[PDB]
């Protein structure tokens, strides 16, 4: 189950929070900021 | 050294320019040598005339304020100077830099003698303080608290109790009222066992870098930072011998010619910054001197704290 | 082993500093070659360097990082170790001896020919010992050579009677039994040196830099790295550091203190609660302190029994601490400001009663005092118990587990030790 | 023989504390003690260039090509609030007492020496010609240093301070006692007795400062300016930093100090100065230029060993100001 | 041979402060004690490329995609509310006086000579004319900077401040009075001998100037703007306690801008005085030291050599004294 | 473009920044230490 979830067209990251059992907004940017968020954080929780 | 018979407190005390170059290799809070010169300082100027020995020291700090500024770029510190005059043809001198910092410290001290039963409690601690009054702690003149709201005065503890109830119970109140600052005691036993696991660890480890591990903030690959108990710092815990004791009148340009004198070289130990009801026991937490003077090993530290 | 090679070899460095004169010479006129060649490349040299000797000294300890017109006594000694444990300083360099040099500026050339490394030792070291490839390799008769061997042995030894200036420190100590001595003290080059050396290494090291990249990257190296915040610097030399010492150009002044700070070295200022979003947000009240050290708490969830011994008291320690600072902020709070009785409402959460204690009883004389002495509001201790029991995570196997239990018991008593603190007050 | 002592070091009597700054409203001034401090901001400066040029930089095209560059900083400021037209300046004062006694002498013979020539001096005439001068210097505020050149009117308060409580209360126009006379009046001359008592004795005795002055609403104060080298390294810094004790401007103790010391007026030089401070070669930092040079017979160090070793006793006024110089305090001493 | 002083360092008379800007409505300035303050607040705004492009950039496919990618910033904007339409700046001045007597001298004999100097010029003719310039600089709201240059009506309203009160007040209509001719009025000279006293040393001077602009409701005003070291927050503006403000030496270039005497054209108007008078919005140094005519040669010739200027070009030097700075030589 | 700007009667040395097209405050001192920042970064950026 991703960590991080970049909505495309958008421009934003949503981070799993895990108490509900969604996505929130995380912030802002694109395919740069999600791997760079991937990197430091690990994805798959 | 000996046990106090009482447990004078002087108040919160305002210094304002203190020395806060501890050490070569330390800076911040003044070294306990300060205070326990201070005491000693008291005892030759009053304790001499009230029958009395103060004898002892515990450091409270309620605040500090060191006059230092991060610059720009750096995570480092430097120090706010003064500006010294000029010299004779009025060229700029050499600036030699000095920490100043600005305490407001109450200073547990342990009297015993006979003088507490000739005089009064209050008469005896009015008296140191308003011989403290006229001193200073650091290099730091002595802020004497005029005109504030209303003035904080002392209680001399009698150290001998009716009971055990009763001593915890006078403890508690004194604890209470020196409650908002950090008491600060010498940890030696904690360097000496952090030494010996550090050198199961890796040999020929010194005690040198014993301290510096206990000092510095280092990460542990899984990352983890160490977990320190309590808020360990590095204090010069006194002096040790680099020449022969010489004697009186035979060095040049001594502070006096009936004093004898020797070139010494700090010795770096170990404190510990906590709060001051977890002693359980202000009788201990008091700094005394500890001289050993055939070997050299002038230093300072707080015996029966553990 | 052989003079010859020492001889050649001293002659090289002879050599190499005469090409190296006429090299920042830029010379096109004026025969200074010729001067050159008679000075600095004959045996002549070592003449003036052994002339040149009484000017420098190896020196441990010396005077001029206190205020540097200080012409006082400086010292090559290394004191013995102390029989107290513990601490130390200075003593512990055994072959990590640097021998910073004092002197003038003009006779490095003295120092820099004794300190090196020609067989497997130095020169200084082969000279002090009498051997038979010493005393012969810098001579064509004995007694030049005797006297030169006592010229270049001095440079260890203290020059004039011992003196600490005026501009020195020198601190009375007060002996067991009765009087003082006088104790002058003198800055440690050598263990400044080599303190200085291991933050270097600390700081700057390529093996440290590693690891501080690799926490970026968040792999696991195999060793760690140190960081040392609040170091301050203080500089010696003012604007021309070479003048206090050779081992001042290394570290150009930059003693690099160490942090000696109390825990309320960063002044926080008061907050009391006014309104009911204060009420809710001030109650707790919480500094950055207490987070990092709750985010601990939170870090102690799994446990091995061997290690848990260790972590259980090192939760001991901990909640003890929690409840240092907890009284500490309702300490500091009470004293500081009369901000919780400053205005009044409905929200205050106001049975606390310790944030206010003389708020209540050196304002009101009957009112809240004898409502505050009788009740002894002290019940502050289950709803932080309360607040603490967040710290821990609500994990089923976390409440089914015996590690609860141990919690629990060990909160309790800690919780008791805050009651039995705050049931006093009114003393 | 009788030389000169290789150590010697007198503490510094005159103690003063940080001056703190505080602003509230003239004519409630009697109030004045719930008065908000006066903070250190931030703000930014650009200037154009102003210095003399180097006579290498007055090509009117590189003037031209500098002047669009301009230099930016970013000062510390301390201003009174917009609805506030005095500055509160409140320190407090120690006069310790034992102002002859060194703290530190070599040889014994000389410190007896030097003990009976302070003894000489204070049975002869006490310090009630430097105790005069010193209650001048805190009844004029010259320890307001720039806040006192375009004030409207300078009030200065002084409390001595016994155990809890004052004990005697002055109150005087700072304005009106000049900069440069050293005038008689009855509560300046009680302030005198007073500080002359503290000097004498063995105990301290403690005043209480404040001094008020009406500048306007929201202008600009000047507190003491922090003297920081290592500014920074390859990046934008601070280029001036106010001094602040506990986020409140405040003026440092020894330019306080130095400002108490400012009664020297027997210096050899004509007095287009007028007082300056006590110091050994008497050197004042503005002028750049040490006035009582070794040169003549009338420094601090010349007129110490002729009042002391060989017992030439100089002028009252030289010798008021090497008392002075005691009471000042220093380290002295040869090798 | 009377060279000049190693230091000299004259104080800044003329001292203003942060001018406060606050905002109501007009017709009720009269009652403009409790105006609320312009707050300074945070806006986003989003630019296209504007720049020129370096003949490298002029690809067409990469100025589409640097158009395609637009730079977000969080610039710090003070408007006035959108119910008021009159901004009221406010501040103090002080006239301190003592202008030609340096904080600091090193030569002694220099500093007699500069003395002397001063004191035949202030003989000749007091500072009447310097003045009158600063009265000028007071009345037409020049230190309302750009909230000045699309204004329906200014007003100023200069209040002598003895010991707690008004003791005299003036009133001005500052788009009346020009920002570049200095002419005469009574209400001018009046103030201008006030200045004038202040300026001698033969009195304390405080005024309160406060300076009414009209723009129109909920319009951009213009505080000054700090340095900063995609929420790149390109723009910060100066605020003193979360009410916007003019920085105090702003308000005093502005009163400096009274140097109508520089060699070039009398088109552009008055600068402020500075040595090697310089406006740094035209990038050009009037007074440039090719010609004898900036700060330094005139006082150079003057003091030194007794070379009496032009009688403007000393009205320019004692203005220079009046502003400040550290004159002399390393 | 000169890199280094001191000012001379106030004893400060300002360093250009290319960022915003002004200089900004660097360090204290006068002409030596000009010189020395000169020598050490080189002038004309």
């Amino acid at each position: 189950i991703e960590k991080f979830r970049c909505s495309h067209g958008y421009n934003e990251i949503y981070k799993y929070s895990p108490d509900h059992e969604a996505y929130l907004f995380y912030c802002k940017g694109g395919q740069g900021q999600l791997n760079k968020l991937i990197a430091e954080n690990g994805r798959f929780m | 050294v000996t046990d106090p018979e009482a447990l004078l407190l002087l108040p919160r005390l305002s210094i304002q320019n203190a020395n806060a170059i501890s050490s070569p290799l330390t800076w911040g809070f003044p070294s306990p040598g300060a205070f326990t010169g201070f005491v000693h300082a008291l005892q030759r100027r009053v304790g001499i005339s009230l029958d009395i020995e103060l004898d002892g020291v515990g450091i409270v700090c309620h605040r500090f304020e060191a006059q230092i500024s991060q610059p720009a770029g750096k995570r480092t510190k430097v120090f706010n100077l003064t500006r010294n005059p000029l010299n004779r043809d009025g060229s700029t001198a050499a600036i030699v830099e000095e920490g100043r910092a600005h305490l407001e410290v109450s200073l547990l001290l342990g009297v015993h003698g006979d003088g507490l039963d000739d005089h009064p409690a209050q008469e005896i601690a009015r008296q140191v303080q308003e011989q403290a009054g006229a001193m200073r702690l650091a290099g730091g003149s002595i802020l004497p608290w005029c005109n504030e709201r209303f003035p904080a005065p002392n209680a001399e503890l009698l150290m001998l109790g009716g009971s055990d109830e009763q001593r915890r119970k006078n403890q508690r109140r004194l604890t209470r009222r020196l409650l908002p600052g950090f008491a600060l005691v010498s940890r030696e036993a904690l360097l000496q066992q952090h030494l010996e696991t550090l050198r199961t660890t890796l040999p020929e480890a010194t005690t040198l870098d014993a301290l510096l591990d206990l000092c510095r903030i280092n990460f542990e690959p899984p990352w983890q930072v160490r977990d320190k108990p309590g808020w360990l710092v590095p204090i010069p815990a006194g002096y040790n011998a680099l020449s022969p004791l010489y004697l009186p009148g035979e060095v040049r340009n001594a502070r006096d010619r009936e004093t004898p004198l020797r070139f010494v070289e700090n010795l770096f130990g170990l404190g510990e910054w906590l709060s001051p009801h977890r002693v359980a026991a202000l009788s201990d937490l008091l700094w005394y001197h500890h001289a050993e003077p055939d070997k050299g090993l002038y230093r300072w530290s707080t015996p029966r704290f553990v | 082993p052989t003079w010859q090679e020492l001889r050649q070899f001293i002659e090289s460095f002879i050599q190499e500093r005469l090409q190296g004169k006429l090299d920042k010479l830029q010379p096109d006129e004026d025969d200074k070659r010729q001067t050159l060649l008679a000075t600095h490349r004959r045996e002549a040299w070592l003449a003036d360097a052994a002339r040149r000797v009484g000017q420098l000294q190896l020196v441990t300890h010396t005077l001029k990082p206190i205020h540097p017109d200080a012409r006082g006594s400086n010292l090559h000694s290394l004191p013995q170790a102390p029989g107290q444990p513990g601490l130390a300083g200075s003593h512990e360099l055994g072959d990590r001896l640097v021998s910073d040099v004092v002197g003038n500026a003009a006779a490095l050339d003295v120092f820099k020919f004794l300190s090196l490394q020609y067989q497997g030792k130095n020169l200084l070291n082969w000279l002090t010992e009498d051997s038979a490839e010493a005393l012969q390799a810098l001579s064509d008769n004995a007694e030049q050579a005797r006297e030169w061997r006592q010229a270049f042995i001095g440079i260890t030894t203290v020059k004039g009677a011992p003196a600490s200036h005026s501009l020195a420190k020198q601190l009375y100590f007060p002996l067991p039994g009765s009087g003082y001595h006088l104790l002058a003290p003198l800055f440690p080059t050598s263990l400044v040196h080599h303190v200085h050396a291991l933050l270097r290494e600390a700081r700057f090291g390529d093996a440290a830099k590693a690891a501080r990249e690799a926490r970026s990257r968040q792999e696991s190296w195999p060793h760690g790295f140190s960081e040392y915040p609040n170091l301050a610097i203080q500089k010696f030399g003012g604007t021309k550091p070479q003048n206090i010492s050779q081992l001042n150009n290394e570290r150009r002044g930059e003693n690099w203190l160490l942090p000696s700070l109390p825990p309320n070295w960063q002044r926080q200022n008061v907050n009391a609660p006014m309104r009911h979003s204060s009420v809710f947000e001030h109650d707790f009240g919480r500094t950055p302190e207490v987070s990092r050290l709750t985010r601990t708490l939170q870090r102690f969830l799994a446990k091995t029994v061997h290690n848990n011994l260790a972590i259980r008291q090192r939760r001991a320690q901990l909640v003890a601490q929690i409840c240092d600072e907890a009284l500490q902020y309702a300490a500091r709070l009470r004293e500081l400001e009369p901000g919780w009785s400053a205005t009044p409402g409905c929200q205050l959460h106001d049975a606390e009663q310790l944030w206010l204690d003389p708020l209540r009883a050196q304002t009101d004389e009957t009112f809240l005092q004898r409502r505050l002495r009788g009740d002894w509001p002290a019940e502050v201790g289950n709803r932080f118990a309360n607040w603490l029991n967040r710290a821990v995570s609500s994990d089923s196997q976390i409440l089914g587990s015996p590690e609860a239990a141990q919690w629990s018991q060990e909160l309790s008593k800690e919780l008791t030790m805050f009651k039995e603190i705050l049931e006093d007050e009114r003393d | 023989i009788l030389s000169t002592a290789s150590v010697l070091a007198f503490e510094r009597k005159l103690d003063p504390s940080d001056a703190l700054m505080s602003a509230g409203a003239w004519a409630q001034r009697d109030a004045s003690q719930e008065w908000p401090a006066v903070t250190v901001r931030e703000k930014s400066v650009r200037g154009t260039i102003s210095n003399r040029l180097k006579t290498k930089d007055r090509d009117p095209a590189k003037l031209d090509a500098s002047i669009q560059s301009p230099n930016l900083q970013t000062v510390d400021v301390a201003n009174l609030p917009s609805d506030a037209d005095t500055l509160k300046v409140r320190f407090t004062l120690r006069v310790l007492g034992g102002a002859g006694t060194p703290s530190a002498c070599n040889d014994a013979a000389y410190r007896d020496k030097l003990l009976q020539t302070v003894a000489t001096y204070v049975n002869d005439q006490g310090f009630a010609e430097l105790a005069r001068r010193y209650a001048h210097n805190l009844a004029n505020a010259r320890f307001l240093w720039r806040n006192r050149v375009g004030a409207e009117a300078v009030e200065v308060r002084i409390n001595h301070i016994r155990q809890g409580e004052v004990a005697r209360a002055w109150r005087f126009d700072a304005l009106a006692i000049g900069l440069r006379d050293f005038k008689a009046d009855a509560e300046l001359d009680a302030l005198a007795e007073l500080i002359a008592s503290g000097l004498s004795g063995s105990g301290h005795v403690l005043l209480e400062v404040v001094a008020f002055a009406r500048i306007g609403d929201g202008q600009e104060v000047f507190p003491s300016q922090e003297l920081i080298l290592d500014k920074g390294d390859k990046k934008g810094q601070k280029s001036k930093t106010l001094y602040s004790v506990r986020d409140a401007a405040a003026i440092h103790s020894q330019k306080i100090g130095n400002a108490l010391r400012t009664i020297d007026t027997w210096y050899p030089d004509e007095d287009g100065l007028g007082p300056i401070a006590v110091e050994p070669y008497g050197s004042v930092t503005s002028q750049g230029k040490a006035y009582r040079q070794p040169k003549q017979k009338l420094d601090f160090y010349t007129l110490l060993d002729n009042w002391v070793l060989r017992d030439e006793a100089p002028a009252v006024e030289q010798q008021h100001y090497v008392i002075a110089n005691l009471i000042r305090g220093g380290v002295f001493g040869e090798a």
